């Protein structure tokens, strides 16, 4: 085992210490030489996409019901920006070198970048579900732009204050973990518990409470497109708003419903990679691990993961 | 819903005047809601605004001489034209707005004169 003590310990794989080797660690090396163009093609891209909508929120009476889309798109920015680390240095000592090799718990070399990536990517959906609760008020409720900006200090503190209480409970005796080398400090791509308990969760409950109330907010407009007739004109002008709201939805429960099938996915298959390490480990390498999800599955978990963040464009260009 | 308070303005203000307008019909919450003019001329210009109990604006060169105010129980927005000379003349016009959803609301019937 290339570990033997954080030089907890350092256990990883069912033992005091020890870590799975950083190439070759679960695909083939060709892939990784297409992902070494492909992860940062569509990364900055998105990036790029992504900043302008930031750069026009900091130039139509108020913006408070729509308040959310802003940190939302700042969130889902900063997670594409610490995804651009992707090739950024054209070094990659988040697999440190030959130090805690792979990537080291309580030690600065991995720790400089799960805090923010987890954090915004948690932020992200938070932000996303009371948006959804910002719409919920103000269409079923009586509830004004004012009237509900009175709200915003709790809306502030739940938003931020879930990412960092999920952030501040993965010190020492609990788990801070690594990347590929297509990868950056994250939780939970060697360990399934981490993704299963602390990751997989959180995302589906969040998916969940949103399409609850979108629903409950969308087809509680519904009782008024018709039946109250008498002010037409609105029909197919509030119709924009709906068809708006719709068309967001769409572009962000997509790729949560899709990484949320991925880590599934993971949860069912990463059984099956250890219990045959014993037959492709003890030397260089259930009758196969994987196989074309090789790259078709775990490539689209990046790409879902990084266009989370897209509805902001198809947003902001609707309103102009 | 606008009520035509109107005589002639004062026929040349009194000691004062005053203008209401109401919403009965409605849906989501009327968050600015106010008054315009017209000279009559090529445009339709702001009075004063009231944004649900606060950031009363006043136009641009007209501040600092009527007043606004709203309820909230019933829709009603007030203007009072207090110190009123002759360029005040214009058939007004109530007006209400919900953000959001981008409706605007305009009400009818409402001429001062001098």
């Amino acid at each position: 085992c290339p570990r033997e003590l954080k030089i907890l310990g350092y256990s990883f794989l069912h033992v005091r210490d020890c870590s799975p080797p950083c190439p070759n660690m679960y695909f083939r090396r060709e892939e990784l030489s297409f992902a070494r163009y492909f992860i940062g093609l569509i990364s900055i891209i998105c990036l790029s996409a992504t900043l302008f909508t930031f750069l026009t929120f900091l130039i139509t009476r108020f913006r408070y019901p729509e308040r959310p889309i802003i940190f939302y798109a700042v969130c889902y920015m900063m997670v594409s920006l610490i995804f651009f680390i992707g090739f950024l240095l054209e070094d990659r000592v988040a697999c440190n070198a030959s130090s805690t090799v792979t990537q080291g718990s309580h030690n600065k070399a991995c720790t400089m970048l799960f805090m923010i990536l987890y954090f915004f990517t948690m932020a992200g959906s938070v932000w996303w579900v009371i948006l959804t609760i910002t719409w919920f008020l103000a269409a079923v409720p009586k509830w004004g732009s004012e009237a509900i900006e009175k709200k915003a200090l709790l809306f502030h503190a739940s938003a931020w204050g879930i990412p960092g209480t999920l952030t501040i409970i993965l010190l020492a005796m609990n788990k801070i973990e690594g990347d590929n080398i297509s990868g950056v400090c994250f939780v939970g791509l060697y360990d399934v518990d981490a993704l299963r308990y602390f990751v997989l969760a959180p995302l589906c409950l969040y998916v969940v409470v949103g399409v609850s109330l979108l629903l409950a907010g969308i087809i509680s407009l519904n009782r008024v497109r018709i039946e109250i007739p008498l002010e037409k004109e609105n029909q197919d002008k509030l119709v924009k708003f709906m068809i708006r709201i719709g068309v967001f939805s769409i572009l962000y429960l997509v790729p949560l419903l899709v990484v949320i099938g991925c880590y599934f996915y993971e949860q069912a298959y990463r059984g099956i990679w250890e219990t045959t390490w014993i037959q492709e480990r003890c030397r260089e390498y259930q009758v196969t691990q994987m196989s074309r999800p090789d790259l078709i599955l775990f490539l689209m978990k990046y790409l879902m993961a990084l266009i989370v963040g897209i509805p902001s464009v198809f947003w902001v260009g609707s309103k102009k | 819903q606008v009520q035509l308070v109107e005589s002639g303005g004062g026929l040349v203000s009194g000691d004062s005047l005053r203008l209401s307008c109401t919403a009965s019909g409605r849906i989501f919450n009327l968050d600015v809601m106010g008054w315009y003019r017209q000279a009559p001329g090529k445009r339709r210009e702001l009075v004063a605004d009231i944004t649900s109990g606060g950031k009363i604006n006043y136009a641009d060169s007209v501040k600092g001489r009527f007043t606004i105010s709203r309820d909230n129980t019933k829709d009603t927005v007030y203007l009072q034209m207090n110190s009123l000379k002759p360029e005040d003349t214009a058939v007004y016009y109530c007006n209400a707005e919900v953000e959001w959803l981008d409706m605007d609301y305009w009400g009818k019937g409402t001429q001062v004169t001098v």
